[PDB]
């Protein structure tokens, strides 16, 4: 299976068959047979141990033989003196470690060793912690011994700051190692962190500064090492609220309240539903997804009765409570307003960029100054170049937007196998910038023309957008997540590579759909627009579905309600 | 090759050698009367699943001996309902799922007692939602997967506590977006396959951070074009399958260089003999032959039948039984 060089066993080794050591396989099979016969006869004695130790000593993954040793050993505990059983156990431990040397990643062998140790009144844990240290110096990437360490630590109690203790004493003349950063990524959050609400970092700023500087000395001392960089990416990024309804919106005309959550959720499932309080008095409503299917969704809505919007008071007030977390969205809809809402900015409500204190800005910005310097030593180091990008982002998306773009182009030339990931990641960040540009200017128009977008992201943050320019990019589909765009009236998506337009379905206010110069092949890809209640201007010019029939009449029957269909 | 970091591709096989692979598997059990055939008897039921599945992906299932396989399988069910790798060995969920996958291929499920299989699967579920591999207790998310896969193919996903099951798998999600075998274990490709497969079967893919996990998975591509199973390991055809399947499942298959990975996998073929090995120039076996074939199929190779990234079985087999989990997009 692994690592077996194809050398001398091929039809060209001028040593034909001679495929023996079946002397070993006969021995093997007889021994096997003989164990199986003992066991059904109920002979649970040291004879089974001897014969299985022969077979497991050469193949420690014959799991059924571990079951057999367990049945014997269990049996013997109630027949052997305490000191006879203590020698059997010692002998078992050494026999296990020998079997681990045959295969250091044998699942049945390790579990056999957990079974035995968890049933000792008083184990020697130093024996066990030393075996881990041994199998890790022979292979530092053996994660089985890191799990076995967590087993020792939980069995012996070992409290969680003493275990981080351990990892510290490993940041120095130790090494790198996905397995120790992984462990701290579990230990810290257990040991310190208190996600209170407002400010949104991964680690108590207090520890997140220093755990940055930590992994700094690690990626500076060996840039060409990756665990440090991977762990550092996590450190930069966001804790997730969850206690986030992030938008609520009402339209008088649609008589509909729409909500967008931070993550796709099912309303009315295990731990949450939405309650509605309208004029500070309760309203029983049926929540749904735009498509009426009720799958997990960022965007949910409900119908409102005329009494929630009528002119019986000059105002209505609509408080939405999601009961999973107990986070709250009230919007207030005034006498003659067509709409009202309450939304989370990208800007203030830390939608995707961590807000920085002076102290934090100074360390990230100093590690800005550092990754460049390094870049001049190691210009093809792809990890440094991504982390420069990621470091601009935490830091100030807006201003280093030009640099960001040049860094992406360099990293793409340096790491061409991820070119598709990097375009998608650059698209995401440009759409984030645009949301800041839209919100900064307080409008509802999003302009993402000529940005070389290859994918759309964050669409649930666009619930109030009324005009979207996506023209001149490299999009291949308008995805179903576009269903969050509940106010969208005008979508300019001409001059892209679109071949699928399914997420335009169920858009309630979309009047104008410009799809000029795209890759809509067979009409038919137009079928979903049937569900667009307001569409009035469909421009399909420049697609090859236009050379179809007399096309301007199939589409009329497909889309009888669409007043102007340009092919 | 082999370096710490990767392999070098030595101008060798750049063509798909389908006839050779099919002769390899067909005559695999007939090479002799010794070898690892004896010493791999502890996984036999899985080895039969690998050889059947690859043969069928390749349109050549009829070259294999259905009847005897059917006799073999029935003889490995134990009275508790779980099946063993082979005759006289102990039942285990691993070999339970293999047996069920083979009988799905042959539309011959009721060769074995199906309510029994169910109750075997139900008995392994723990309080917290996890699944042990067998009565001796090892907990692994790979068995969460095997449990929900096995029941999906039987139409009885309802028989276990699906909510708690889901909750245990999600409690094994790590800081890199991947999953380990139990809470706090490290991410690696086999483990991410089991979990994303699980979350696919149970309709929970919206819980996965596709962008973060998909990034981690696309970073498994080495300059040779092979994938490894985690940072700093050599490329391998089996980790490459696990990573590719996980990427398709989470909607991120375009994040990999498809042509380089194609090349790498093609380089793992043994021109003489047929079969694929873990890496170029190594010894071939059926497990790597299945994943070399399934990966190529997932990369677009039209000669090969389309394979599911959840089940590792011909998609037309699963369509037929109506079992097609919805993937991300
Ligand atoms: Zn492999």
């Amino acid at each position: 299976m692994h690592g077996r060089l194809k050398v001398k066993t091929s039809e060209e080794q001028a040593e034909a068959k001679r495929l023996e050591r079946e002397q070993k396989l006969k021995l093997y099979q007889s021994a096997t047979q003989a164990v199986f016969q003992k066991r059904q006869a109920g002979e649970l004695d040291e004879s089974v141990l001897e014969l299985t130790s022969q077979i497991l000593g050469a193949n420690p993954d014959f799991a059924t033989l571990w079951n057999c040793r367990r049945e014997v050993l269990q049996h013997l505990e109630t027949e052997k003196s305490p000191e006879e059983s203590a020698a059997l156990v010692k002998a078992e431990l050494g026999f296990l470690e020998s079997c681990l040397r045959v295969n250091p990643k044998s699942y049945g062998t390790w579990h056999h060793r957990c079974w035995l140790l968890s049933r000792l009144p008083e184990p020697n844990w130093a024996r066990e912690l030393e075996l881990c240290a041994r199998f890790l110096e022979a292979d530092e990437r053996n994660f089985h011994c890191w799990d076995y360490r967590r087993f020792v630590a939980a069995q012996a109690a070992v409290a969680p700051a003493e275990e981080l203790a351990f990892t510290d004493s490993l940041i120095t003349r130790n090494f790198s190692n996905y397995s120790s950063w992984h462990y701290r990524s579990c230990l810290l959050p257990q040991l310190h962190p208190q996600p209170d609400s407002g400010p949104q970092g991964r680690l108590p700023e207090n520890v997140l500064l220093k755990e940055l500087e930590l992994v700094q000395n690690a990626f500076f001392t060996d840039p060409n090492d990756q665990s440090a960089w991977f762990y550092h990416r996590w450190l930069l990024g966001r804790a997730e609220p969850h206690d986030v309804l992030c938008c609520v919106h009402v339209s008088r005309e649609e008589a509909c309240l729409s909500v967008c959550f931070s993550r796709p959720l099912t309303v009315g499932s295990r731990m949450g539903t939405l309650l509605l309080m309208v004029d500070e008095a309760p309203l029983s409503v049926e929540w749904r997804t735009p498509d009426g299917r009720n799958r997990p969704s960022h965007v949910w809505l409900c119908d409102l009765p005329a009494a929630s919007l009528n002119d019986q008071l000059p105002q209505h007030t609509f408080r939405v409570i999601w009961t999973g977390s107990d986070s709250q969205k009230e919007c207030v809809l005034l006498k003659d307003r067509p709409e009202c809402w309450c939304r989370d900015s990208a800007t203030d409500e830390q939608l995707f960029r961590c807000e920085l204190s002076v102290e934090k800005s100074t360390v990230l910005q100093s590690e800005l100054e550092s990754c460049k310097e390094l870049q001049e030593l190691e210009p093809e180091n792809k990890w440094c170049l991504l982390t420069i990008i990621l470091l601009m982002r935490a830091l100030d998306p807006l201003l280093y937007e030009k640099e960001t773009l040049q860094y992406f182009s360099t990293l793409k030339a340096v790491d061409p196998m991820r070119a598709a990931y990097l375009d998608d990641l650059r698209s995401k960040f440009l759409l984030e910038n645009s949301v800041l540009k839209m919100e900064y200017a307080d409008v509802r128009v999003l302009h993402l023309a000529h940005k070389d977008l290859t994918v759309l992201c964050h669409l649930e943050q666009l619930l109030l957008v009324t005009h979207l320019d996506l023209s001149h990019n490299r999009l291949r589909a308008l995805p179903p997540a576009l269903a969050a765009l509940r106010c969208l009236e005008v979508l300019q998506a001409s001059d892209n590579a679109l071949e699928n337009v399914d997420g335009v379905a169920n858009l309630p206010r979309l009047q104008e759909l410009l799809l000029c110069n795209n890759r809509l092949q067979q009409s038919a890809a137009i079928q979903p627009l049937v569900s667009c209640p307001r569409l009035v201007l469909l421009n399909l010019q420049g697609n090859s579905l236009c050379q179809e029939e007399g096309i301007q009449e199939r589409l009329a029957e497909m889309l009888p309600s669409v007043s102007s269909i340009l092919t | 090759t082999q370096q710490k970091d990767v392999t070098i591709k030595s101008d060798a096989p750049d063509t798909l050698l389908l006839e050779k692979h099919a002769d390899y598997i067909a005559s695999y059990g007939s090479k002799k009367d010794d070898y690892e055939y004896c010493m791999s008897e502890y996984l036999r039921m899985s080895g039969v699943y690998w050889g059947l599945t690859v043969m069928d992906l390749m349109g050549q299932l009829h070259r294999m001996n259905k009847e005897e396989i059917l006799v073999f399988i029935k003889s490995c069910q134990h009275e508790c309902g779980g099946v063993s790798a082979s005759i006289g060995h102990d039942p285990h969920l691993l070999y339970t799922l293999s047996a069920v996958q083979i009988l799905t291929l042959y539309d011959s499920i009721h060769v074995i007692n199906v309510d029994k299989v169910v109750a075997y699967v139900q008995s392994l579920q723990k309080e917290d939602g996890s699944f042990a591999g067998d009565i001796w207790g090892e907990i692994d998310t790979r068995f969460s997967f095997c449990a929900v896969a096995t029941l999906a193919l039987l139409g009885k996903l309802d028989a276990i506590n699906v909510e708690k099951a889901i909750e245990f798998v999600l409690s094994c999600m790590n800081f890199d977006g991947g999953f380990g075998c139990r809470p706090g274990s490290e991410s690696h490709a086999g483990q991410i396959y089991c979990c994303t497969g699980f979350l696919a079967i149970t309709s929970q893919l919206h819980q996965v951070n596709s962008d973060l996990l998909g990034w981690w998975l696309c970073e498994r591509q080495l300059p040779s074009g092979g994938l490894n199973g985690r940072p700093e390991k050599l490329p391998d055809v089996c980790y490459s399958w696990w990573v590719l399947a996980s990427l398709k499942i989470i909607g991120r298959l375009h994040w990999i260089d498809r042509e380089k990975l194609r090349s790498f996998i093609l380089a793992c073929q043994d021109e003489e003999t047929g079969g694929f090995a873990d890496r170029p120039g190594d010894m071939v076996d059926p497990f790597h032959t299945l994943f070399g074939i399934a990966g190529l199929s997932l990369l677009g190779e039209e000669q090969i039948k389309p394979v599911s990234p959840v089940f590792c079985m011909p998609e037309e087999v699963l369509q037929r039984v109506n079992v097609q989990p919805e993937l991300v997009s």
